[PDB]
């Protein structure tokens, strides 16, 4: 479910 | 070519896409070939449904092996203000300093790229190694 846009933290 | 990147064989990966800064997620190498591979990331998927995993060319520079096994010792020696860790957050590891050391086993960590300040157990956290020249620091 986790995917680089609900796990990046800035931009 | 260096002994772990063998297509197959477990990573984890940096990444210098600002908000990933003092990451390591863990995956897999798929395809070896110019200096880079590609991987897929145990962790996260392309999409919020989970399908599929999601996969990636990197620079080879960006990887480094899974960090080595804590002895039973080392596993279980006291954690302390200042100590750097890696937490689990985000189904990745990130690095921050410990800040604080609660009454209750929990720890309280600061972040630095993100200026964020996280209670954590001790069972998410790990002590942060870097991965220089081919060893273990």
């Amino acid at each position: 479910a986790r995917t680089k846009q609900t796990a990046r933290k800035s931009t | 070519l260096p002994s772990y990147l063998k297509p197959g064989s477990a990573v984890e990966i940096s990444s210098d896409e600002i908000g990933f800064r003092g990451s390591w997620y863990m995956g897999k190498v798929i395809t070896i070939p110019s200096v880079k591979c590609q991987v897929e990331y145990t962790t996260l998927f392309f999409d919020k449904e989970g399908t599929k995993p999601l996969k990636e060319v990197v620079d080879m520079s960006q990887l480094r092996p899974p960090a080595p096994p804590m002895s039973e010792i080392e596993k279980k020696k006291k954690i302390v203000v200042g100590e750097e860790v890696d937490a689990f957050y985000n189904d990745g590891w990130w690095e921050g300093d410990v800040t604080e050391v609660l009454d209750d086993g929990k720890f309280s960590v600061f972040f630095r790229s993100s200026k964020e300040q996280i209670r954590f157990r001790k069972d998410e956290l790990r002590f942060h190694r870097e991965w220089v020249d081919g060893a273990w620091k």
